[PDB]
């Protein structure tokens, strides 16, 4: 099959910012040259056709390029809401069609310390053996944060698991979820459970944090 | 007005199989050719199938022949995807698509993720976040709920029946060493708000038909 | 049509209408582009409207009647069918100092 390449297969940029997204093919296309924005949970949306035609509804900001090998998605002012993956599509010597593999366009944006709040197992959980304590880190950028659990000040390894949601489309921050799994019998044998947070935002580390049972 | 509404996704166990429906309204449904395109979890776009507006002319991707069949029911206006011989590769979100012009794709169905695997369906136990006196950061409280050990993928979470919306962050599901998934769902509010309103969380597992409504509430100790 | 010479860009200056004669009742739908020879590096942008009707913009800011007086923009209308069939249609724009059918068979 054709194969499609695109370049960078991420890319961060500002408000204002002219991007350019780049599609190779593994072979010579002729005109068949397509463009999709996909959001986060959302079906792609198609943005140009053979080219360079822009579809209705799309902002004239969107433009496309290229020839044989070479072809360009240019957003020539970036807005915060085209926070998407970028995708590049071949359908000139169909079947088959192929795409390229994404290119994630992340919004810049200023520096937003997060909001950390610690949450104890719950009395319904530790009734059937298990601890989950989880920690929220809330809105925040830049994307890059330290989550680090702590056990009666002891740092604890492999027992925790990180989930990140995507870029929010009002304010471009992240938010993050760390669950740190203990047996009902490990939860019993210490005190106080610390999540502490690194990140840009904050002058030094910020910990939450509680002891068991009391309030 | 063109919409294109998918069902049908769901486990299915390697060597099964699964048939996958896209009901079409706000064209003329016999007019444009359509196509069931795939993307595995977390990877790109692969094109899977196409049948003409007659439904006489089809075609498939390498990766699909002779154990797929696409079909179509014009007087209907649906758009099938007979799926054999499941393979574990084969786990992806299935979007059906109208085509437009040389094969681009203009309207899109909102998927149906399938699931390939021979492990069993288990339904989610459902936790409360609760907000506590400490967790009151100033006048922005933060409360949730965790949906622990389910599978398979995928739990849609809503609070108080879809009324809450602003503050809401429903977390990838992260796949526990147990093979069993596991996600949170918080939303922060005003603590000025706790005493006034009730924080309910409408969890639902359509594969193990779990529907769980949970009242979130600050502990009392 | 015409362009002005001191046209800026992203300037509406024709709206194009596909038409097929075999179509009463209004069953199909058109998609357009630039043929392939147009496709890329034009002077001119077309913006689809999906609705059988498809816009022709300007892509450059200033048109010289000394460089070029006169554009042949050839539109490709297409079906969207397997497989799928297309026409084409000439536009000609000229240049100034300061509707049309594109038909399916
Ligand atoms: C008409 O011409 C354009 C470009 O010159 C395209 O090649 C299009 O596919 C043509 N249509 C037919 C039916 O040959
Ligand atoms: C018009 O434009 C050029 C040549 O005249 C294109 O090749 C196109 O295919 C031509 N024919 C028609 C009917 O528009």
């Amino acid at each position: 099959d054709i194969q499609m390449t695109q370049s960078p297969s991420s890319l961060s940029a500002s408000v204002g910012d002219r991007v350019t997204i780049t599609c190779r093919a593994s072979q010579s296309i002729s005109s068949y040259l397509n463009w999709y924005q996909q959001k986060p949970g959302k079906a792609p949306k198609l943005l140009i056709y053979a080219v360079s035609t822009l579809q209705s509804g799309v902002p004239s900001r969107f433009s496309g390029s290229g020839s044989g090998t070479d072809f360009t998605l240019t957003i020539s002012s970036l807005q915060p809401e085209d926070f998407a993956t970028y995708y590049c599509q071949q359908s000139g010597t169909f079947p088959p069609t192929t795409f390229g593999q994404g290119t994630k366009v992340e919004i810049k944006r200023t520096v937003a310390a997060p909001s950390v709040f610690i949450f104890p197992p719950s009395d319904e959980q530790l009734k059937s053996g298990t601890a989950s304590v989880v920690c929220l880190l809330n809105n925040f950028y830049p994307r890059e944060a330290k989550v680090q659990w702590k056990v009666d000040n002891a740092l604890q390894s492999g027992n925790s698991q990180e989930s990140v949601t995507e870029q929010d489309s009002k304010d471009s921050t992240y938010s993050l979820s760390s669950t740190l799994t203990l047996s009902k019998a490990d939860y019993e044998k210490h005190k106080v459970y610390a999540c502490e947070v690194t990140h840009q935002g904050l002058s030094s580390p910020v910990t939450k944090s509680f002891n068991r049972g009391e309030c | 007005q063109v919409q294109l509404l998918e069902s049908g996704g769901g486990l299915v166990q390697p060597g099964g199989s699964l048939r996958l429906s896209c009901a079409a309204s706000g064209f003329t449904f016999s007019s444009h050719g359509m196509h069931w395109v795939r993307q595995a979890p977390g990877k790109g776009l692969e094109w899977v199938s196409v049948i003409s507006g007659s439904g006489s002319n089809t075609g498939y991707a390498d990766s699909v022949k002779g154990r797929f069949t696409i079909s179509r029911d014009n007087s209907k206006n649906t758009l099938y995807l007979q799926m054999n011989s499941l393979r574990a590769e084969d786990t992806a979100v299935y979007y059906c698509a109208r085509q437009w012009g040389s094969y681009a794709f203009d309207s899109w169905g909102q998927g149906t993720l399938v699931t390939v695997s021979s492990a069993s369906t288990k339904g989610p136990s459902v936790f409360p976040l609760a907000p506590s006196s400490k967790s009151t950061s100033g006048g922005t409280a933060a409360l949730g709920c965790l949906v622990k050990d389910y599978f398979p993928e995928p739990v849609t979470v809503s609070w108080n029946s879809g009324a809450l919306t602003s503050g809401v962050h429903t977390f990838p599901a992260v796949l526990q060493s147990s093979g069993l998934y596991s996600l949170s769902s918080v939303v922060t509010v005003p603590s000025s708000s706790l005493g006034t309103q009730t924080y309910i969380c409408n969890v639902n597992h359509k594969p193990s038909n779990t529907k769980v409504d949970k009242r979130v509430e600050p502990k009392s100790c | 049509t015409f362009v002005c010479e001191k046209a800026k860009a992203d300037q509406l200056i024709q709206t194009l209408h596909a038409v097929d004669k075999d179509d009463p009742y209004s069953g199909h739908q058109f998609s357009f582009s630039l043929a392939p020879e147009a496709a890329s590096g034009s002077n001119f942008t077309i913006q689809d409207n999906k609705d059988n009707t498809a816009g022709i913009l300007t892509r450059k800011n200033g048109y010289n009647r000394h460089e070029m007086s006169t554009y042949l923009l050839p539109v490709v209308i297409s079906d969207n069918d397997y497989p799928v069939q297309s026409s084409t249609g000439t536009v000609t724009v000229r240049v100034c100092a300061c509707p049309l059918e594109v038909l399916f068979q």
